[PDB]
Order: C-alpha cells, then sequence, then structure tokens
C-alpha cells in the first residue's frame, strides 16, 4: 500500500516531485515500527503492508492501526527535513508580510493528502485508517518541543520568539508504541466517536505465536530475544524450545573518536549469549 | 495650569478621547499586525570539502545548480572516507526562492546540535565547540559571493542527559542548551550564505571530546517585514502629534512670568525622550544599511526608562506639602542615585554586548570565562539600583500619604484661598498617581498574558495576534500618557 507506485498512481495532482519521498517516509515508520516490536510475539513484518489492504476485516487487528500512524508519521516528519534542509522550493509560501507556516504544516498536508488517498473506499475500515493516519500525524505534533529566545531591550525578555522543533523520530515511535498499548475496539463503525489522538481498531488480533501461512504468520521461532526480559514468557508460554547457543560475535573495540568520522579501530573477539527462542 | 481649571466633563470627554486612541492602539496591531517576529528552522547541509584549502573560499552551497556533494546522514563519512575537517554545514538563510529584504532589519541566527549519545563517546566536563564559521552575502541569483565576517566562534557546550546512560538507551540525543550564534543589526542583502567548520585537533584541545554530533540546526529571526511596516506607519502618525504638543508645552511655559518650575522641565523632558523615540530614524534603514540600529533603538527606550522613572519620583517628592522647597534637581539624591548608575551599567553592558556584535557579528559576552562575571555584575548591580529606587518611591509615596492626612485635617480651617490650592495639589496627586498606577498595571498585565499565551486567537472567524497588539498598545498608552502630561499640566488662559 506505501509504496512509490501506490503513491504514484493513488496519489494527488500538482504534488508530484514529492513521491518519492512520500514512500521513502513510510518506509521510515515501518523500520521505526519493526523496531518498536522487535521484541513482540509480531515483529512489524513487510508482509503486512501490501497484503493488509484486502480482508480488511480479518486485517482490521490493532498491529495495523500502529502500521497506519507510524507510516503517516513517518511521511511528515521526512517532508519537513526536506524543507528544512531545502531540498524543496516553496514549503509554506505571504513571506514579506507575515512570514510562512513554519514547515510543518506543509510537511502534514503532503503526508495528509498522499496517505488518505490510498483508501479509494469509505467504508468502516477505510474511516478507520483515516482515523488512524490523523492520530499519528497529531503524535508528531504533540512531541514537538517547544524553546524560547529572549531578544529584547538589551537582550531582556520584553519580546520573546518562540517556536517549535521536532523531536527525534524514536520519541514519536515511543508515543506511538504508548498509543498503541492502549488502543479502542470499535463496534460496527468507527456508534460513538472516538479521541482524535487515539489508535483505534476493529478486530481483535490473531494467536500469533502459532504459525499460519495463509494469515501471514511466520510465527514465533527461531527468533532472537532477550532473558537478563520481555520473551521467555514469550517463548515457553508458545515453543518447546529455548536452545541457548552462546555463539561469539565480532564487534567494535577500543576506538578513538571524534565528533565523527571514519576513524582507527580494531578486531575485537568476545563470546556472546545470544539465543534463538523455539 | 490646565489640569486645574477643567471641570469634571472636560477631563472626562478627554480621557475618553484618550481611551479611544488606545483601543485604536490594541485594534491597530491585534487585527492588521502580522507576529512581530518569525522563527524560521534550519538544517545544515554537511557538504565534502574534497580538496586542500588553497587560500581560495569556495562558498559551498547547500541546494541549487552548483550545490556542494552532501552526505544526507552522518556515517556516510565511514565508508567515503571523510575527515572531521572536510565537513563544512552549510546553511542558506532565505530558504530556497525566497529572499531577505530591509523590512526584517535584524537577523538572530542560533544553533541547536543535534549530539548523539554514545558510550565510548561523550562530553567532556568542559566541552568548548570551536567553529570556522564564514558568512557571506548575495543580491542577486548567478552571482558570486562576498564574505561578510570569517572568524572562529568558540562556544560553551550545556548538554545534559536525562535518561540512563545504559546501553539500551545509545543512539538518544543529548538535551542540549541553546548556543547564541549571530545577530546582525540591518538585513542589508538579499541571500546570505552561511558555511560552519569544526576543526579538530587531539595537539591543542579544539573540538575535543565535543560528543557525537549528527546534525547542527539554525533558527533564524526577524521581524516578519508586516509587523515592521505597521510599527512604522504607528511611529510616524506618532512623531508629530507628540512634537507638536511638546512644542505648544513649551510655548505656553516660556509666556508667564516666572521661570519654570522642575516640574514643567521634567515634562518637557519626559516629551523630549518620547520625540526622540518616535522619531521614525528606522526608515533610513531601508535605503541604507546600518548594523548600529538595534544600539540606537535600545539607547532610545533606555533613556525614556530613565527619565520615566526620574519623572516618577519628581513628581512625587514635588507633590508633597512639607516646609522644603524641592525644585532645583541639586538634592535629588533618590533620582540620580539609584536611577543614573543603573542607566550606566546598562549602557557599558549593552556597548559590551550589542557594541561589539556591530564589528564581530558573532561575538557574545557570554563565551568568556570573565566576560559574562563582568556582564552579570554589570546586571546585578542594575537589579540593586532598581530596587532601591522602588524601595525610595514606596518610601515617598507614604511620607506623601501621611503629609496629605495631615494636611486634610486642617483644610477646612484655612483662608479658602491657599485652601483650594492644597486641595488642588491633593487632587492632582491623587489623580495622576492612580492613572500611573493603572497603567503600569495594564502594562505588566499584557505583558504577562503575551508572555504566557502562544501569540494569537481564535474568538471569531480571524485570528487576533496579541502578541504584536501588546506592542502596540504599550507604545500607544505611553505615547498618550506623555500627551495627557503635557496637555493638562500645561499653562492655560
Ligand atoms: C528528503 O530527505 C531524505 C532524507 O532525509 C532523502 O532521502 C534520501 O534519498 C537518497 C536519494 O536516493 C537515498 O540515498 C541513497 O539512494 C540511492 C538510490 O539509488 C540510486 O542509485 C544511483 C544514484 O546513487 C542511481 O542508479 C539512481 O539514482 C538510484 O535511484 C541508494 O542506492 C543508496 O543506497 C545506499 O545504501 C546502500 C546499502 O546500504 C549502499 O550500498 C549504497 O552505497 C552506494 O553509495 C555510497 C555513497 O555514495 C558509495 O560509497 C557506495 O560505493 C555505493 O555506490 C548507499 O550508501 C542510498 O539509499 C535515500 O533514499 C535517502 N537517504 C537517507 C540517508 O535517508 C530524500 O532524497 C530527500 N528528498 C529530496 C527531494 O531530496
Ligand atoms: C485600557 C485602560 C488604559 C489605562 C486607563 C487609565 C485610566 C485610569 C483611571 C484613573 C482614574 C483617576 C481618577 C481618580 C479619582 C480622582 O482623582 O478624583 C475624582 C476625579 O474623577 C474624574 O472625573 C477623573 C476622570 C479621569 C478620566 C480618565 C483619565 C484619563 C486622562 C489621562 C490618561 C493618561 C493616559 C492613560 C492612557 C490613555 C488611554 C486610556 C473626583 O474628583 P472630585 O470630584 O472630588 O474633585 C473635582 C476636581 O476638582 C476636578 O476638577
Ligand atoms: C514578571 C514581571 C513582568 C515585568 C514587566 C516588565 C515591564 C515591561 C516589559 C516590556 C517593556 C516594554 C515593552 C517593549 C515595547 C517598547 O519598548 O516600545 C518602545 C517604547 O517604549 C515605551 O514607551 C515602553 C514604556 C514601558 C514603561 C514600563 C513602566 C512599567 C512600570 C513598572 C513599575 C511600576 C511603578 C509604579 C510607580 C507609580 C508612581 C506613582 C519603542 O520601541 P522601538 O520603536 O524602539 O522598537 C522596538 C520594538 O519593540 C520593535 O522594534
Ligand atoms: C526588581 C529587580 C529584580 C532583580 C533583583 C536584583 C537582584 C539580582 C539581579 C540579578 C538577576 C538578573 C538576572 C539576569 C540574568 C541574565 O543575565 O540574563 C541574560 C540576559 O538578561 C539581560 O540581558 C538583562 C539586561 C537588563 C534587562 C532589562 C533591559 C534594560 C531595562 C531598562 C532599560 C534601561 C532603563 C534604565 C533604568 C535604570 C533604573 C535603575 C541572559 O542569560 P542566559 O544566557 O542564561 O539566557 C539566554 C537568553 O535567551 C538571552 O536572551
Ligand atoms: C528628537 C531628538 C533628536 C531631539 C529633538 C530636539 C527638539 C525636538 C527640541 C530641542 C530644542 C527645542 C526647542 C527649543 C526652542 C523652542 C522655542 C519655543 O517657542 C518660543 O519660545 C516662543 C517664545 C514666545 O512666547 O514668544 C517653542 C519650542 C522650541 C522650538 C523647542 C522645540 C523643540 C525643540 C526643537
Ligand atoms: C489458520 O487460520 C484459519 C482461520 O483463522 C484457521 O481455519 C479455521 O480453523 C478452525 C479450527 O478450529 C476451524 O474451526 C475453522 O472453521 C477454520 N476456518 C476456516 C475459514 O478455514 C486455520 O485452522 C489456521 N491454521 C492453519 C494451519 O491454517
Ligand atoms: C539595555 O542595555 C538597555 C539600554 C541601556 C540604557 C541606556 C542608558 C541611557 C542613560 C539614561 C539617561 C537619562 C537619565 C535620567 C536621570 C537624570
Amino acid at each position: 500500500a506505501w509504496s512509490v507506485n501506490n503513491f504514484l498512481i493513488t496519489g494527488p495532482k500538482a504534488y508530484l516531485t514529492y513521491t518519492t519521498s512520500v514512500a521513502l517516509g513510510a518506509q521510515s515508520g515501518i523500520e521505526e515500527c519493526k523496531f518498536q516490536f522487535a521484541w513482540e510475539r509480531w515483529n512489524c513484518p513487510e508482509n503486512a503492508l501490501q497484503l493488509s489492504t484486502h480482508n480488511r476485516l480479518r486485517s482490521a487487528t490493532r498491529e495495523t492501526s500502529f502500521i497506519h500512524a507510524i507510516s503517516s508519521a513517518g511521511v511528515m516528519y521526512i517532508i519537513t527535513k526536506n524543507c528544512s534542509m531545502g531540498d524543496f522550493e516553496n514549503c509554506g509560501c505571504g513571506w514579506i508580510w507575515g512570514g510562512c507556516s513554519d514547515n510543518v504544516e506543509f510537511g502534514e498536508r503532503i503526508s495528509k493528502l498522499f496517505v488518505d488517498s490510498l483508501e479509494k473506499g469509505k467504508d468502516a475500515r477505510a474511516l478507520m485508517n483515516l482515523h488512524n493516519n490523523r492520530a499519528g500525524r497529531l503524535a508528531v505534533r504533540a512531541t514537538m518541543k517547544r524553546t524560547c529566545k529572549c531578544h529584547g531591550i538589551s537582550g531582556s525578555c520584553s519580546i520573546q520568539t518562540c517556536w517549535l522543533q521536532l523531536a527525534e523520530f524514536r520519541e514519536m515511535g515511543d508515543y506511538l508504541k504508548a498509543k498503541y498499548d492502549q488502543a479502542l475496539k470499535i463496534e460496527m463503525d468507527k456508534f460513538l466517536p472516538s479521541a482524535e489522538a487515539e489508535l483505534i481498531f476493529l478486530e481483535e488480533s490473531p494467536d500469533y505465536c502459532t504459525c499460519n501461512s495463509s494469515l501471514g504468520i511466520y510465527g514465533t521461532e527461531g527468533r532472537e530475544c532477550l532473558q537478563n526480559r520481555s520473551c521467555g514468557r514469550l517463548c515457553t508460554e508458545c515453543g518447546l524450545q529455548v536452545e541457548e547457543r552462546k555463539t561469539e560475535v565480532i564487534s567494535s573495540c577500543n576506538c578513538k573518536f571524534q565528533w565523527c568520522c571514519t576513524v582507527k579501530c580494531d578486531q575485537c573477539r568476545h563470546v556472546v549469549s545470544k539465543y534463538y527462542c523455539a | 495650569a490646565i489640569i486645574e481649571n477643567m471641570s469634571t466633563k472636560k477631563l472626562c470627554i478627554v480621557g475618553g478621547i484618550l481611551l479611544v486612541f488606545q483601543i485604536i492602539a490594541f485594534l491597530v496591531g491585534g487585527l492588521i499586525a502580522p507576529g512581530p517576529t518569525t522563527a524560521v528552522s534550519y538544517m545544515s547541509v554537511k557538504c565534502v570539502d574534497a580538496r586542500k584549502n588553497h587560500h581560495k573560499t569556495k562558498w559551498f552551497v547547500p541546494w541549487g545548480p552548483n550545490h556542494c556533494d552532501k552526505i544526507r546522514d552522518i556515517e556516510e563519512a565511514i565508508p567515503r572516507e571523510i575527515e572531521a575537517n572536510d565537513i563544512v554545514f552549510s546553511v542558506h538563510i532565505p530558504l530556497p526562492h525566497m529572499e531577505m529584504s530591509p523590512w526584517f532589519q535584524f537577523m538572530l541566527f542560533i544553533l541547536q546540535l543535534d549530539i548523539a549519545f554514545k558510550l565510548n563517546n561523550q562530553i567532556r566536563e568542559n566541552a568548548e565547540v570551536s567553529m570556522d564559521v564564514s558568512l557571506a552575502y548575495r543580491d542577486d541569483a548567478f552571482a558570486e559571493w562576498t564574505e561578510m565576517a570569517h572568524e572562529r566562534v568558540p562556544r560553551k557546550l550545556k548538554c545534559t542527559f536525562t535518561s540512563p546512560k545504559t546501553p539500551e538507551h545509545e543512539g538518544r540525543y543529548y538535551e542540549c542548551d541553546v548556543l547564541p550564534f549571530m545577530e546582525i543589526g540591518s538585513v542589508a542583502h538579499k541571500f546570505y550564505l552561511l558555511n560552519i567548520r569544526l576543526p579538530v585537533n587531539e595537539k591543542k584541545k579544539i573540538n575535543v571530546g565535543i560528543g557525537e554530533i549528527k546534525d547542527i540546526r539554525l533558527v533564524g529571526i526577524h521581524q516578519n517585514g508586516g509587523f515592521t511596516k505597521v510599527w512604522f506607519a504607528m511611529k510616524t502618525f506618532l512623531t508629530p502629534s507628540i512634537f507638536i504638543i511638546m512644542v505648544w508645552y513649551w510655548r505656553r511655559i516660556t509666556m508667564m512670568s516666572r521661570p519654570p518650575v522642575l516640574l514643567e522641565k521634567v515634562i518637557f523632558a519626559l516629551g523630549i525622550s518620547m520625540t526622540f523615540i518616535n522619531i521614525p530614524v528606522e526608515w533610513f534603514s531601508i535605503g541604507f544599511d546600518w548594523t548600529w540600529m538595534l544600539l540606537f533603538g535600545d539607547i532610545r527606550q533606555g533613556i525614556f526608562y530613565a527619565m520615566l522613572l526620574s519623572f516618577w519620583i519628581i513628581f512625587c517628592g514635588e507633590h508633597m506639602m512639607d516646609q522644603h522647597e524641592r525644585n532645583h534637581i541639586a538634592g535629588y539624591w533618590k533620582q540620580v542615585g539609584p536611577i543614573a548608575v543603573g542607566s550606566f551599567c546598562l549602557f557599558i553592558f549593552d556597548m559590551c554586548e550589542r557594541g561589539v556584535q556591530l564589528t564581530n557579528p558573532f561575538y557574545s559576552i557570554w563565551t568568556t570565562d570573565i566576560g559574562t562575571e563582568l556582564a552579570m555584575a554589570f546586571i546585578i548591580v542594575a537589579g540593586i539600583c532598581l530596587c532601591l529606587y522602588f524601595l525610595f518611591l514606596c518610601f515617598m509615596v507614604f511620607q506623601v500619604f501621611r503629609n496629605i492626612s495631615g494636611k486634610q485635617s486642617s483644610l477646612p480651617a484655612m483662608s479658602k484661598v491657599r485652601r483650594l490650592h492644597y486641595e488642588g495639589l491633593i487632587f492632582r496627586f491623587k489623580f495622576l498617581m492612580l492613572i500611573t498606577l493603572a497603567c503600569a498595571a495594564m502594562t505588566v498585565i499584557f505583558f504577562i498574558v503575551s508572555q504566557v499565551t502562544e501569540g494569537h486567537w481564535k474568538w471569531g472567524g480571524v485570528t487576533v495576534q496579541v502578541n504584536s497588539a501588546f506592542f502596540t498598545g504599550i507604545y500607544g498608552m505611553w505615547n498618550l500618557y506623555v500627551f495627557a502630561l503635557m496637555f493638562l499640566y500645561a499653562p492655560s488662559h
């Protein structure tokens, strides 16, 4: 669904040079969603992105609500950076009289038109996706940090200029994961309304640990985790194997550092306690 | 004087006219002028200097036809083998296909470094960032750049990491204070190019242990170009009214047998200071570029504040019905004591902070170890002077109220000639004191409201910018205050 080809055919006009960045931002949200779910029974697999469009009744789970929100949030984040980096000509604009919209309403609107156009229908599932996409965009605005500067009389605070700055994408992933832990199951249509900043799903998730090829479930088999903590209860309950490999891993070690850069390092050998669940 | 002779109806009428003018002053800012300032955030483009500096500047351009070879994100310099001094953070201040105009009139830049938390590489106890900053200007596209300033800009990194230092939180950004970067006093040219370089040296500690910088941001602040035009219109409308009323006031004063008393001369000086403020000098900044305009506009309003405090204290002192005659400024250790010393200290502070910024746009008095000490000492002395002046003013208010209470027990037992004189003096003092208290209360209340509010409301179908409404309303209120001072306390027929 969140592909460059889909954003092209099923996408707004008059904004055609953004489609490469829109799909790119949707991928940024997915890889964040994969990170946030790396220790769970559902590791945000890329299968539930194009195969999750049809069979809406069996794809209206709590996990697809996170899919839409984190992808819509990623588009807003990536476009805002593009406008701040000068990658797009006019982002917000009068310039002489009053300035512009701080290149975040443009990112929100570009995200809005590109991802809302994807849902062709207006059925019960379509209302959910429009709600979840809006919730992801609001999570971006809510997570923004406010900083201010005093430049008054002799640098005093008689006049103060305040501006909103985007937080790092990890903050919003944690924010949306928290909203995913508290998700609302709706009854037959997205009767009563729901809060604008809350994710909503329609059908309960299935038993993800059990493998089901048809339902796009790969099962909780042959997966790394941590015991120290989340797994074990996610491995011993479903899966009669733990199988501590204890295989050596090579990583960076004893490096000299600068603010960035390619640096002088070496090779460092040490065994680790990596696990493969089931 | 005029305040003595006028009846209650004429006083109410002039007060109502002033009230209408003040409502207009609120409304011009609220419903016409946009926000006072515009803060626009920039992301630096990390260009790559794949050469050796041959004493010829390159002016790495972030975007456009001759755009620099750039890396979209750090850790791309490891596969490409890019050193620390080969990354040039470049920002084009006019965001693409926009252009700065002389209607902005100041250009504040501040840096927001993004530093990732790494267990091996952390920020030292006293981390200083040294930046080889080069700034350039250009009026026409497809033309060369010209260097405005190029000097090393050292800043101290006051960064903190609220999150725990466990490896589970590695890669998170430091929560760091904003670094003051530059403020030029005029928007001379349409386009500005800013190249920031961070050379490193291990033999001598420069840019060592400053953390793991990912990106550096930059916020551009200017006066919105629309608030400037409304401010200019207001100043142009206010200068002739104040000038004419002051000329009329002094012409009436220099028409009586008696020489002017101290209070009238102080009112004349306050009118002179208000006139000095509202002379529209800044129109000349649209055709000519003068970086000293902020200093001029700072000194003007500092002078007016000092003269207003002096007028308040002298008005309170002169209105006590004591045996002493309190003309002849020599004897006012209450006025020249704290007010003059505080004004001189603030003048030294602004000359050492905004005055040095003229030659070096990146100079900040807070970066020096002893410079910040001297500056903070100056503000400490100024605050002590202000507190002492407030204490003296409260003492004088208590004394004059006690004197009024003492006299009022013996007004009926007078010769109904000087008795009317004393009753009028008491009434005038109380009337102006209540007006001054109301004006100060409005100023403080609306200042707090503006400082706590986002800036714009939506009670109706149109946004109401209260931030610029504050500035226009306060300007008009104090101009009308001086106008009423020069009209009420003027000689009459
Ligand atoms: C808005 O802002 C966004 C980020 O904030 C930008 O996203 C960035 O977009 C660029 C542009 O595509 C992407 O970065 C690279 O994209 C390449 C696309 O493939 C292209 O390859 C050729 C051009 O190089 C050409 O055939 C085509 O034009 C084709 O489209 C990727 O190939 C590239 O892959 C990276 O990762 C590979 C796997 O790790 C790695 O092997 C690659 O190495 C290559 O490049 C390095 C460095 O030049 C060389 O040293 C190697 O030898 C090898 O040649 C390469 O490192 C990479 O993804 C990407 O989508 C994104 N970048 C980031 C960091 O997010 C948007 O572009 C902005 N919007 C606008 C309008 O500008
Ligand atoms: C948004 C508001 C902006 C600020 C508003 C400022 C207004 C403050 C109101 C303060 C009221 C002061 C009056 C105190 C009471 C007083 O003094 O005595 C009262 C006087 O009653 C009155 O009629 C006072 C009328 C005052 C009308 C408002 C004053 C406005 C004049 C100048 C304002 C200065 C600029 C302030 C900002 C301008 C825009 C508002 C009774 O006196 P009396 O009858 O005993 O003796 C008669 C006397 O001999 C007359 O010749
Ligand atoms: C938490 C406590 C809050 C403290 C409140 C501090 C008080 C005021 C804060 C704001 C100061 C005034 C706002 C700035 C407006 C201003 O200076 O306009 C100036 C005009 O200057 C003025 O007339 C402002 C006068 C402000 C007077 C403040 C007095 C308040 C008194 C407080 C103490 C009360 C004592 C009462 C004594 C009573 C005695 C009887 C012109 O600006 P500009 O053209 O030079 O260009 C600058 C412009 O901003 C853009 O270019
Ligand atoms: C009632 C008085 C209150 C103070 C009580 C006195 C006791 C102690 C005083 C010391 C406390 C003052 C704190 C000031 C700290 C300070 O230096 O702040 C500085 C900036 O603050 C200042 O520059 C204050 C300068 C003076 C503020 C008033 C402006 C001038 C006022 C009137 C103009 C002249 C009128 C003369 C009247 C004289 C009357 C005596 C920045 O610190 P930062 O780096 O941490 O923050 C960065 C910020 O974003 C930059 O804009
Ligand atoms: C705004 C800043 C840059 C300072 C501006 C200075 C002027 C606004 C001041 C300083 C000298 C003043 C003047 C000094 C001399 C007088 C003469 C006075 O007219 C009379 O004395 C007539 C005598 C009579 O009654 O016959 C009227 C005010 C005036 C012009 C003053 C008006 C205003 C002036 C020009
Ligand atoms: C995969 O999921 C499908 C549907 O959720 C399962 O099919 C159901 O299996 C139950 C077993 O108790 C039957 O009662 C239902 O009638 C089945 N429904 C359909 C539509 O076939 C299936 O068993 C799961 N597992 C596998 C291996 O396919
Ligand atoms: C920030 O630094 C504000 C500007 C500093 C004020 C400038 C000093 C002006 C001196 C005032 C002169 C009038 C004094 C009246 C008392 C006799």
